[PDB]
């Protein structure tokens, strides 16, 4: 089974700043990895599909990277309301997946 | 003469899997040894026949399909198997006699920044009966206003492309796929071992 | 917005059985990769099973023989049944419809398996 390992656990950050956020697969998964943004209290929010491509209505700031067993997500200025737990799900099996423990984003 | 069996085997192009390319063989002495005894056929499963007893029996007719898809999928080309290529891509029948052949060509189905050149079809209405064939593009209708033969929400092409790289997975590594399915009608036999 | 409505989640007895339901507005669900997921309090999400527009149905090893995904064609409603529910299948159950570019969860119907 595919495990993935999502670092940091939380990420604190300022407003503004640059966030990027790390998602290692125990196996080659190529470029199926899929990024997930849960608010509390809402539905996971699907961010980038295919480990780069942007999902429809997503806002230009979010673009994920890498292949293989290194993809990272990067948020070049974390807005008032990208403040969220990032969730990355391999995608081998699609729709099938085993979803990341989610790397929350905190600071005050 | 001989059979073109390993002018199946070599060729240089292998279909895509929702147009899988169907070659028939008939009137022939067949050689089943040196597709036996090729090192590279990572797979070699036959259904309903034995592998090696294989030149001791004459068919009617025998079929080749050929065609590429993913190494993980070609668990899916066997009889009963369910899953994304049973269902709506190459469905095998339960009752089939035959043999099935993958092997790995990412030395040459695989390029560097991705290979979209192969496509399968991932929707389609119903599943496929077996030895089916359907190599339509009309916009699948998901959803419920008719969005008029033009993608958009809840209506997406039904093909989607492999996009192969020689990186990647075994599992996700390009399989080139060839079926020998073996058929007696009672016509006399035309392809037999000796 | 799509909007997919889960229902029939609430609290059981462990050992008991539940059939949550999920239909949409704006979409068939018999023609949709429509899974459910599920998300412990306090824990990461977790893919249960599929069932695909042609009608296979796939399911995680720990779920074969338990849950048993299905749906109505008439109804337009997608099922989960639910059989011998432990403790720790307590959860937020999420129906999400999947698309090669787009995925669209359920509000999520929570399950209580407690005494």
């Amino acid at each position: 089974e595919i495990v993935l390992t999502q670092s940091p656990a939380t990420l604190s950050l300022f407003p503004g700043e640059r966030a990027t956020l790390s998602c290692r697969a125990s196996q080659n998964i190529g470029h199926f990895l899929t990024w997930y943004q849960q608010k509390p209290g809402q539905a996971p929010r699907l961010l980038i599909y295919d480990a780069s491509n942007r999902a429809t209505g997503v806002p230009a700031r979010f673009s994920g990277s890498g292949s293989e067993t290194e993809f990272t997500l990067t948020i070049s200025s974390l807005g008032p309301e990208d403040f969220a737990v990032y969730y990355c799900q391999e995608r081998s099996d699609w729709p099938r997946g085993t979803f990341g423990q989610g790397t929350k984003v905190e600071i005050k | 003469n001989l059979c073109p069996f390993h002018e199946v085997f070599n060729a240089t192009t292998f279909a895509s899997v929702y147009a899988w390319n169907r070659k028939r063989i008939s009137n022939c002495v067949a050689d089943y040894s040196v597709i036996y005894n090729f090192a590279p056929f990572f797979a070699f499963k036959c259904y309903g026949v034995s592998p090696t007893k294989l030149n001791d029996l004459c068919f009617t007719n025998v079929y080749a399909d050929s065609f590429v898809i993913r190494g993980n999928e070609v668990s899916q080309i066997a009889p009963g198997q369910t899953g994304n290529i049973a269902d709506y891509n190459y469905k095998l029948p339960d009752d089939f006699t035959g043999c099935v052949i993958a092997w790995n060509s990412n030395k040459l189905d695989s390029k560097p920044s991705g290979n979209y050149n192969y496509l399968y079809r991932f929707l389609r209405k119903s599943k496929l009966k077996p030895f089916e064939r359907d190599i339509s593009t009309e916009i699948y209708q998901a959803g419920n206003k008719p969005c008029n033969g033009v993608a958009g929400p809840n209506c997406y092409s039904p093909l989607q492309s492999y996009g192969f790289r020689p990186t990647y997975g075994v599992g996700h590594q390009p399989y080139r796929v060839v079926v020998l399915s073996f058929e007696l009608l009672h016509a006399p036999a035309t392809v037999c071992g000796p | 917005e799509v909007q997919v409505v889960e229902s029939g989640g609430g609290l059981i007895q462990p050992g008991g059985s539940l059939r949550l339901s999920c239909t949409a507005s704006e979409l068939i669900i018999s023609r949709n990769y429509m899974s459910w997921v599920r998300q412990a309090p306090g824990k990461g999400l977790e893919w249960l099973s599929v069932i695909y527009p042609g009608g296979s149905s796939f399911y995680t090893d720990s779920l074969k023989g338990r849950f048993t995904i299905s749906r109505d064609n008439s109804k337009n409603t997608l099922y989960l049944q639910m059989n011998r529910l432990g403790v720790e299948d307590t959860a937020i159950y999420y129906c999400v419809r999947d698309a090669p570019s787009e995925s669209d969860w359920g509000q999520g119907t929570l399950v209580t398996v407690s005494s």
